[PDB]
DNA sequence: ATTCGAAAATGATTACATTCGAATCCATTCGAAGATTCCATTTGAGCCTGCTCGAGCAGGCTCAAATGGAATCTTCGAATGGATTCGAATGTAATCATTTTCGAATGGATTCGAATGGAATCT
DNA sequence: GATTCCATTCGAATCCATTCGAAAATGATTACATTCGAATCCATTCGAAGATTCCATTTGAGCCTGCTCGAGCAGGCTCAAATGGAATCTTCGAATGGATTCGAATGTAATCATTTTCGAATG
């Protein structure tokens, strides 16, 4: 498909569509828009859950919590500046 | 030991009674989903504890450790609020 | 429609082991959700001041360098050039 | 008196949680006042929205909307 | 093109003996830009929340009512519900 | 025109079209939209002017500029809490 | 260039703020705090400068950046 | 001649009813054009460019000082030190 | 781990938007002069800040009693949510008939000046 | 009671705002074509009022003790004043560069009709 010509897991047609449904007037929207749309979404995921994987596996524990979730994005200067949101059950 | 937890620290019924009592003066017979009050619960309590952060920081610039209505009332100001 | 699936993939990859509650997995959705929204609004933006129609991936590159912080900006930039090198070839 | 539900203790490890050592005596009806205020705010633009679809219940949604029109943005419930 | 003639005629109206200079004019002229923006985009996503694809008055309403300080919003609602009332009877 | 039919000074026929040039996808725009949308510009507008040409008159000069601009907004609590841009060429309130 | 910033002129925006004493370390606090303020705001003008294939930073550019920060402004084209 | 704080109110009064620029505007310039250097080299400025730059920097000063003001106030003072500074940019969110 | 309505991918075809060269022509840069005016340095002084110490205040912790919250059905009638027209209204297509925007021109409004008669400060 | 600052007071050239003109957008009208938002009807949830507890949290009272506050010095550091001395600012003039317009010529995105797969609800 077109994320496997990228080379990415994240969809190139569904998010092609989605920047289609988000355009003023009567716009248009590229399809390398979408190839580079995938790829930022990608590697911003990612980057979070390696932090949090590292969290949780110092805690000796599988699964990943919320708690780990906010204990990884608040140790980090980068993803504390992108994400100011509230997490639920952190 | 509250620093480590991730529970809610208010009692689920008084924060519930008073939602629907200020809900009451913007339209009269409200409903109301369980998870609306919940995610207004987890908002007030990050506000608040925000809110307590500021405070120390002022407390502590004027060289106290106990904190006064003044300390919020400087934060609050500095916020904008 | 959500991201699980695309979420679960990329945790795979990085973390073998690892699982994901269900809680986490909402939490992941909605900063999926925010990004993808703070980088189109931009997009359109840059687009509608330069008086152009089309949105092309110079827009979605000014938009990562004017939203992202640091190196995480950098970072990003470069996986998104390779992407889209590897898809035209 | 509702507000009269929130009461010292949960005040006080509201307080603790921020990191505060001692607690002055009038603190805490300040505190339910800045409350108050902060929640008249969020009701009254979740009450908006929910006003706008024709609807006679408040959902969770309409509380995300607000909260993200004020710059409080929340994970967790939807969006 | 610019709001300055239309500015100029509520100035005359509200005060029919004062005048106005041109940084005065430019910056009226970027304080409406600013509004009609604002009002423009929430309208926009009032009608996305809701499954719709046409903007009406109720868009608006709703606009002014979320984006104004109360006091000030009650009479903008009150004003645009007169003139879409004197409108429609003719 | 239609902002005499409404009784409005700002354009409805003008306003209608930056609308519909400002809609995601493929939107549509009522003229109603655009009549509720002018009579919310020229309000505010008027509020502005009338506060602004009052603290022109009080100083003893014709023309406003934007220092009576800057008066204007900061005295009043609404306009001060909806308007928090900066103003070229209109400094401060005097206090303490 | 950031001394050209000088004492006297750091008074006179003290005083449109109302301050009647300033200590001795005032001025180079204020020195830091306004090139952290200028990056930040020149960074978004280049940004939006080198988007529109242009050598020349406009009034736009500025307008765009500061409304990207936060802090609009009146009476440069917006 | 005339007992310290007097000059000072005096001036307090003069700059809080102007409306001008308080800062110099060759050294505003050499300073804009040595930063923007960082980013791309051989760039040009409009003057009016450099005239926004300003105005909006001397607005986020002289509101900055404000905050600092109340700060020093606060911990009964009327000498504002680097301190209030600090705490009212952490309280901004800046720090 | 299965089925499957749902949506993405294939293959042309146009128009449509974007890209490539000129051709100005604004406007940014650069160099020069100089006269005042801001700035820098020192000085002398007074007021404000910081430290100590005692004096008054009030917060945390303990305990016994009282109280209100949480939790799990039960139900039941209210209220969203989906279908099918359907009737209200928006957009497209030409044709005018304004209307607004870009030029120039003198009435008031603003600005700069020494002059002079008043609040304001030390003494 | 002798400075120094404010606060009008009258004089005129200048800068600027407010009227006038011509011409290219651009609304407003008339007439379809057709989406799209409403109005009734029927399902399915879901929210609210009720009941009954053990129990876990909250409430005074008080007592100790730690904390904040007020008063008095000491010093040290910021301010006000005067005198040189750099240097900004205004005006001037050329020279240089690069933004905008405008034709031609490609690059490409959206809309069809088939085909296939894939993500979501259910186990």
């Amino acid at each position: 498909s077109r994320s496997q010509r990228a080379g990415l897991q994240f969809p190139v047609g569904r998010i092609h569509r989605h920047l289609k449904s988000r355009t003023t007037s009567h716009g248009r929207v590229g399809a390398t828009a979408a190839v580079y749309s995938a790829a930022i979404l990608e590697y911003l995921t990612a980057e979070v859950l390696e932090l949090a994987g590292n969290a949780s596996k110092d805690l000796k524990v599988k699964r990943i919590t919320p708690r780990h979730l906010q204990l990884a994005i608040r140790g980090d200067e980068e993803l504390d500046s992108l994400i100011k949101a509230t997490i639920a059950g952190g | 030991r509250y620093q480590k937890s991730t529970e809610l620290l208010i009692r689920k019924l008084p924060f519930q009674r008073l939602v629907r009592e200020i809900a009451q003066d913007f339209k009269t017979d409200l409903r109301f989903q369980s998870s609306a009050v919940m995610a207004l619960q987890e908002a007030s309590e990050a506000y608040l504890v925000g809110l307590f952060e500021d405070t120390n920081l002022c407390a502590i610039h004027a060289k106290r450790v106990t904190i006064m209505p003044k300390d919020i009332q400087l934060a609050r100001r500095i916020r904008g609020e | 429609e959500s991201y699980s699936i695309y979420v679960y993939k990329v945790l795979k990859q990085v973390h073998p082991d690892t699982g994901i509650s269900s809680k986490a997995m909402g939490i992941m959705n909605s900063f999926v959700n925010d990004i993808f929204e703070r980088i189109a609004g931009e997009a359109s933006r840059l687009a509608h001041y330069n008086k152009r129609s089309t949105i092309t991936s110079r827009e979605i590159q000014t938009a990562v360098r004017l939203l992202l912080p640091g190196e995480l900006a950098k970072h990003a930039v470069s996986e998104g050039t390779k992407a889209v090198t590897k898809y035209t070839s | 008196d509702n507000i009269q539900g929130i009461t010292k203790p949960a005040i006080r490890r509201l307080a603790r949680r921020g990191g505060v050592k001692r607690i002055s005596g009038l603190i805490y009806e300040e505190t339910r006042g800045v409350l108050k205020v902060f929640l008249e705010n969020v009701i009254r633009d979740a009450v908006t929205y929910t006003e706008h679809a024709k609807r006679k219940t408040v959902t969770a949604m309409d509380v995300v909307y607000a909260l993200k029109r004020q710059g409080r943005t929340l994970y967790g419930f939807g969006g």
